[PDB]
């Protein structure tokens, strides 16, 4: 059976645990940290995704790396409706990178403020770049919900024609 | 009427640098990056340039404010309807002469001449969005902070404020979940536990058995403050030993910090990023504790993590020293300033994106000439205020 951690990281109130309700049982793996099996079926048999929900405890708790350690996959979110939550990506992207190496890692604009059509200005900004895969989601309409986990089945299976059924 | 020695008066040139992707740098629509210090061009001269985490607001000689960056949660205390108009400065509309100003990741305060407070903005928590002044509810323009008192200083850390009094009082207010404010207890960290919001809110007075203080400083979730008797006392995030040893990942009540008793020495500065701290003393020595990841101690290569002040000796004699989410700097007495710190958004002035495990001289075009009279900075850019 296929399984891998993934590390949802993101500032509080960016929609994180939203996020994982609308992809449902949880259990503790450590202090604070809640983690989330999701499972989703394909053209390639099941998938598992084992989502920890770090809640900004990779700011203020003290298990250090032991948060990201052994992570096979990562999401990084934040809200595309208060950007100052996007001050902490490049941060969560070194720390990544630097305890897990080359893993993929899927950046995630969380259209929160569902009341203002001038997200395609505030959210342009972020399709540029390139270093990350970038995805527009949103809570209403599970918008693009499922591409982030499709994203990244594909990179870890290494399979460019998996599909989620 | 009021004055405090953290006030800045010297008129001079403002300078930024690394990532300005909603503006932050003040350089217009199209300019996200700049590797070396870029000319911000402000209708006066500038006496005080501070970064808030995502925005930059800048006081002149005349006591106006001047904002760019961010105004999600209305930081920018300004109408930004008009598409780019918050990528370069815009004066704040606030009739009053303003004397200091501080910036946090949601919220800017501006202190009156006569000692009154002005804030704007919001604060947020590991939830999102606490409000400002009142539960739930952010303030697009400057609003006044209730005070019967004179404030003299107004500091910031990512989503607190803390006011020093003309009497020597600590008032704080905004975020407490890791013991910022230093008047919560643990039980009541999370959003005032069962009597709310209003209890982070509302100004209120940090009461040891009372000590009274001459300074305070804030790194992103803690509180420094220097008591009349020239005692270092903290209060807030400890997981990395930023604040020393107070013996919890979240210190609550404020403690006398052991790990900054001197004798001899006498702290005059304090700052610090999310993870890391740099003071320094009477002497203009500057050092750092906290977590070494990415150099952010300035200490050389192999750095490990401190849990008491360290001395930074690759430094000449300091006047004053700041940190940045990942990043430290110090201005020196000759008015050059020193880089250290995770490279990565292009913070440390160096050209390159490479960590600097050592101080690291600022150079660059806008430099040449000119002097080093302050240093800011927040997540991923980097304020200077120059003068030829």
């Amino acid at each position: 059976q296929v399984q891998f951690k993934l590390v949802l990281v993101g500032d509080g109130g960016t929609g994180k645990t939203t996020f994982v309700k609308r992809h449902l049982k949880k259990y503790v793996a450590t202090l604070g940290v809640e983690v989330h099996p999701l499972v989703f079926h394909t053209n390639r048999g099941p998938i598992k995704f084992n989502v920890w929900d770090t809640a900004g405890q990779e700011k203020f708790g003290g298990l250090r790396d032991g948060y990201y350690i052994q992570a096979q996959c990562a999401i990084i979110m934040f809200d595309v409706t208060s950007r100052v939550t996007y001050k902490n990506v490049p941060n969560w992207h070194r720390d990544l990178v630097r305890v897990c190496e080359n893993i993929p890692i899927v950046l995630c604009g969380n259209k929160v403020d569902i009341k203002d059509r001038k997200v395609k200005a505030k959210s342009i900004v972020f399709h540029r770049k390139k270093n990350l895969q970038y995805y527009d989601i949103s809570a209403k309409s599970n918008y693009n919900f499922e591409k982030p986990f499709l994203w990244l089945a594909r990179k870890l299976i290494g399979d460019p024609n998996l599909e989620f059924v | 009427k009021v004055s405090h020695r953290s006030h800045s008066t010297e008129p001079g040139l403002v300078l930024t640098l690394g990532q300005g992707d909603v503006g932050q740098l003040g350089l217009g629509e199209n300019v996200m990056e700049r590797k070396k210090p870029a000319l911000v061009s402000i209708p006066e001269d500038v006496v005080q340039a501070e970064a808030g985490g995502m925005h930059t607001v800048c006081l002149s000689k005349s006591g106006q404010v001047y904002s760019f960056g961010c105004n999600d949660e209305g930081a920018l205390g300004r109408d930004t309807s008009v598409e780019g108009s918050e990528m370069v400065p815009g004066k704040v509309e606030l009739q009053e002469k303003v004397v200091q100003v501080s910036a946090g990741d949601s919220h800017t305060a501006a202190l009156t001449d006569d000692g009154r407070v002005f804030l704007w903005g919001s604060f947020r928590d590991n939830n999102g969005v606490i409000g400002l002044l009142e539960p739930m509810k952010k303030s697009m323009v400057p609003v006044q902070v209730q005070l019967d008192v004179p404030v003299v200083k107004v500091a910031s850390g990512n989503d607190h404020l803390v006011m020093l009094t003309a009497d020597g009082d600590l008032y704080t207010l905004g975020c407490g979940e890791q013991g910022q404010l230093g008047r919560v207890p643990e039980l009541f960290a999370n959003r005032g536990g069962r009597q709310g919001l209003e209890r982070l809110l509302v100004p209120k007075c940090v009461m040891l058995k009372h000590v009274r203080f001459q300074d305070a400083f804030c790194g992103a979730y803690f509180t420094f403050a220097i008591s009349h008797e020239g005692h270092v006392y903290g209060f807030g995030l400890s997981n990395y030993h930023q604040l020393g040893t107070p013996g919890t990942e979240s210190c609550f009540i404020p403690q006398n910090l052991t790990s900054f008793k001197n004798s001899t020495k006498s702290w005059v500065g304090f700052s610090g990023g999310q993870h890391h701290t740099v003071c320094m003393d009477s002497e203009g020595k500057a050092y750092s504790l906290g977590r070494a990841e990415y150099g952010r101690l300035g200490l050389g290569e192999g750095a490990e993590e401190k849990s008491i002040p360290t001395l930074i000796s690759r430094l000449p004699a300091v006047s004053s020293v700041a940190c940045g989410a990942s990043v430290g700097y110090a201005v020196t007495k000759d008015g050059r300033v020193f880089a250290w710190g995770m490279g990565t958004n292009y913070q440390l002035g160096t050209g390159q994106d490479e960590d600097a495990w050592s101080p690291v001289e600022m150079m660059g075009k806008q430099l040449e000439n000119r002097v080093v009279l302050s240093v800011s900075s927040g997540g991923q850019h980097t304020v200077l205020l120059v003068k030829d």
